[PDB]
RNA sequence: CACAUUCCAACCACACCUGGCGUGUGGC
């Protein structure tokens, strides 16, 4: 009876992480499961238990439209002249009242629904509470571990996943640990996972100079460029609004200060902090940087940059797998070329020539 | 603590339950051909006050209800046909069951 | 090797040690894996191990040595000592011991110790012959805990206002009444600093029950020596774990003569917890909240006195008001008047945003004439007289103004004069 | 120093039932 509905209502752990509104909501959908389950035809229907003033009261929804199949569910827009409609949509009806809502089919649908909602719920309601803190550093521990994907506890049964693609290659993860990233995708409407925690990304260092840095926060010292290579190699061209302060003893630290603890922090990413400029030249120089650039070619027509590296130092401007050129394409966005090492050394007063 | 005729028996699934009441009886008309649990008979072995906002979240979220001991009859193996009658007798005291 | 030398160092510390040994890439586990697996590879060459921990029995008879790094929970770095040994040399729950440890051999999967080498930070001879804890015979304080620190900065307001508010003394039951947010945090990291540079010969101890972990990772920096804490990640298991181990390791120093000094927040954490693991006997009263279950808080409140022939424990816990639950109201009822030292933070003075803020009329030390001098104690009851009148903003005000203008509390004394 | 063991991702171990004795009735 409704006495076991106040009782139900009145006898969850998660009071007010489910309100009594939402309670009756999840019990009306119960309801109107069952009674969709009871009879052989499909017919939606409204409960409005009636929270607290009295009991149920089962209805019969139309859903108008001008189709006819199961026309238990289907009346035209037009029929609006007797049984008192007045209408061109929404017209609904309350023909059949007082169904059965305590026998065995019914609690049992009725568990598996209001489970499946209070989870649900429970879990959209802890996602939303901390998608206000979106694009910050936040703590917590790893649940479990797969080759797929990882599972984080930040507390109070707040599930986050973080994906393959959001840890690095070399990336380890074992529950215990407080493994810190950055929280970047949320989607409140997710069956399943949906607190979406990175590392592997740039903003990840943004937030780490904002934990470590004490000059980014006062907008004094803007990151403005951020190429990475997972656990490789990462590329950040930030600019100084001042004269006065250097991001080579600033940013960087008193001899390896700072970027060590943000290398430790990505796991052993060597990481080029330069300036940011206003000029593609010295840009795309301090982007492959460290190095001796002795040329510059540019091409507004097909966006593309020509670099000849002086002959000898290839690996101190191409390296391993091109990483110093490639996040030099991932930093500015233009595709650049590093072909000629001793002929055509500047490519614009020989090519040109 | 007294025994039970509820239906929720745990260690089982629905399919053995299926033949089952909301009350806990089987069905009058349901037939059985092997050994299957027709009647939710369960019985505390441990701590009695459970209280029955956890009970009520035992059948619904938790875990499983542990002093059930899982003491229902089941038709004996061998014995087939379809249930026609249920006879049920309470004392004076005892809540009557919907199903009486 | 040693295991405390693997315990003070950070987790890339023991990566590099570990490519040292030549071990494969060990990124993936716990800090403790990695020190077992380091003390494997080192105890393959022929090597024995030198180890430390905190003793812990329970009903199977054999005992474990925890460390401090999983704040006393099983672990694999963990020793395991079989209970003849505690047969042998009288051992007990609470009792650190550090000596000689093996790997575990063929079959094994904890350490095992060897040879016993410092029981307490003490020879077994008086560690056999240690008296009983219970048995002793509790005092009150003399000794007065000097909360000054004497330089004068901005915050050590918060201490000296102490040495004219709530004197401390050793083996003094202490109780906060504080509701949150109100500058708590804060205020233990003073008294800890406090009283390790006035009193470094006192280990010091803090008891971090239910906290967040950046609070958790801001005590263990700023105080001055080892400290013990516990998140919410695990049940209230590991609280009440903490809580024995704790109070178990407190027992055993102050009977090896020792002075120990816990500092606990929050101790309605600490009820909820000892709430949620103990079951209901039948009978609950008004808050949902157990008859006997607190019997372990009240316990862990008494185990503070003062020892007559030397040692003391002292113990200052925080209590949580104005939180709106009435589970806690009952809880701090409980603890009305079970300790003879109250510290009294009011939100009301909070919200002026002033700090320190304190309730001096309600605040006080029962049986205070045995703590401190003659004319410190009657210069007390001047700025009591002269506080008591007035209310409790401008009072507050007021003992800023006069404490800012001077530095030492003598200077403060001669001006009331 | 030595004996002896060492308490926890699916699961192996933690299973399943009245002729005690009598009487009555019926059948071969």
């Amino acid at each position: 009876m409704n006495k076991e509905i106040l009782a139900v209502v009145e006898a969850v752990s998660n009071e007010k992480a489910l309100p009594r509104e939402k309670i009756f909501e999840a019990l009306e959908s119960a309801l109107a499961t069952a009674t969709k389950k009871k009879y052989e035809q499909e017919i939606d229907v409204r409960v409005q238990i009636d929270r607290k003033s009295g009991d149920f009261d089962t209805f019969r929804r139309w859903l108008v439209v001008d189709e006819v199949t199961q026309p238990t569910k289907e009346i035209t827009l037009e029929a609006a002249r007797y049984e008192d409609e007045s209408l061109n949509l929404g017209d609904y009806v309350e023909d059949q009242i007082e169904s059965v809502t305590f026998d065995r089919i019914t609690t049992q649908t009725a568990k598996q629904v209001i489970v499946q909602k209070v989870r649900e719920a429970e879990r959209a309601m802890v996602v939303d509470q901390f998608r206000e803190h979106e694009g910050e550093i936040i703590t917590g521990v790893v649940k479990k571990v797969n080759r797929d994907n990882i599972s984080l506890d930040l507390g109070n049964n707040a599930e986050a996943v973080i994906l393959r693609e959001d840890m690095l290659p070399r990336e380890n993860f074992r529950p215990g640990d407080r493994v810190r990233g950055v929280l970047y995708s949320v989607r409140p409407e997710a069956r399943g996972a949906q607190l979406f925690v990175t590392r592997s990304k740039p903003e990840m260092l943004i937030e780490l100079f904002r934990i470590e840095v004490p000059e980014i926060g006062e907008e004094v010292i803007e990151i403005k460029a951020a190429a990475r290579d997972p656990g490789s190699r990462a590329k950040i061209a930030v600019k100084t609004n001042d004269k006065r302060i250097d991001p080579v003893g600033a940013c960087v630290g008193m001899r390896g200060a700072r970027v060590q603890a943000v290398s430790t922090e990505l796991g052993g990413e060597r990481i080029d902090i330069v300036l940011w400029d206003d000029n593609p030249a010295q840009f795309v120089i301090n982007a492959m940087a460290p190095a001796d650039v002795a040329s510059i070619v540019v091409d507004e027509d097909k966006h593309t940059m020509d670099i000849a590296v002086e002959a000898g130092n290839l690996a101190q401007a191409i390296g391993r797998n091109g990483q110093n050129v490639r996040l030099a394409s991932q930093l500015s966005g233009w595709e650049l070329n590093v072909m000629t090492v001793d002929d055509l050394q500047a490519k614009h007063q020989a090519e040109a020539h | 603590g007294p025994e039970e005729i509820t239906a929720d028996i745990p260690n089982v699934g629905e399919a053995a339950l299926s033949k089952l009441d909301e009350s806990g009886i089987v069905y009058i008309g349901a037939e059985v051909t092997g050994g299957d649990i027709l009647v939710g008979k369960v019985t505390p072995k441990g701590e009695t006050q459970l209280t029955p906002e956890e009970k009520l979240l035992r059948a619904i979220f938790g875990e499983k209800a542990s002093d059930v001991k899982d003491s229902s009859l089941r038709v004996p193996n061998g014995v087939s046909g379809t249930v026609i009658d249920v006879q049920v007798f309470t004392r004076d005291g005892v809540e009557k069951d919907k199903r009486a | 090797m040693n295991l405390t030398e693997l315990k003070n160092t950070p987790v890339s510390e023991l990566i590099t040690l570990g490519e040292n040994m030549g071990l494969e890439n060990l990124a993936r586990m716990r800090k403790q894996d990695i020190i077992f697996a380091i003390l494997k590879q080192h105890a393959k060459s022929g090597e024995d191990i030198f180890g430390d921990g905190v003793l812990e029995i329970l009903q199977d008879g054999f005992g474990f040595l925890r460390s401090a790094d999983s704040s006393y929970l099983a672990g694999p770095d963990d020793i395991y000592v079989s209970p003849s040994q505690i047969r042998r040399f009288n051992l007990r729950t609470g009792d650190t011991i550090s000596g000689k440890i093996r790997p575990p051999k063929e079959g094994e999967r904890y350490f095992a110790l060897l040879k016993v080498n410092e029981v307490n930070f003490d020879k077994p001879e008086n560690a056999r012959n240690k008296i009983l804890f219970e048995n002793l015979t509790p005092l009150h304080a003399n000794s007065r805990l000097r909360m000054e620190r004497g330089n004068g900065s901005t915050e050590d307001l918060t201490a000296r206002v102490l040495d004219l508010a709530s004197p401390i003394g050793r083996g003094q039951r202490g109780l906060i009444v504080a509701p949150p947010k109100a500058g708590k945090t804060m205020l233990l990291q003073n008294i800890a600093q406090s009283i390790a540079y006035n009193h470094p010969d006192c280990v010091l101890m803090v008891l971090l029950i239910d906290e967040r972990p950046e609070e958790v990772t801001e005590m263990q920096r700023l105080v001055k020596g080892e400290v013990v804490a516990s998140t919410f990640d695990e049940p209230a298991s590991r609280h009440v774990q903490v809580a024995e181990m704790v109070i178990e390791k407190a027992k055993r120093l102050v009977e090896h003569k020792k002075d120990v000094i816990i500092l606990l927040d929050s101790i309605t954490r600490l009820a909820r917890a000892y709430n949620t693991v103990v079951p209901a006997s039948g009978k609950v009263l008004t808050g949902g909240v157990d008859a006997n279950a607190l019997h372990r808080p009240k316990r862990f409140f008494g185990a503070a006195r003062n020892v007559e022939e030397g040692g003391s424990l002292t113990i200052i816990a925080t209590a949580l008001i104005d939180t709106g639950s009435k589970m806690d109201e009952v809880i701090y009822e409980e603890f009305k008047g079970t300790g003879n030292m109250e510290l009294h933070l009011s939100r009301k003075i909070a919200e002026k945003r002033v700090f320190p803020a304190i309730d001096y009329n309600r605040s006080g030390t029962r049986k205070e004439e045995l703590l401190t001098t003659q004319e410190e104690l009657q210069k007390m009851w001047i700025l009591r007289k002269i506080i008591h009148p007035m209310g409790e903003i401008d009072a507050m005000e007021f003992l800023i103004n006069k404490l800012a203008m001077t530095k030492t509390n003598d200077d403060f004394f001669e001006m009331m004069k």
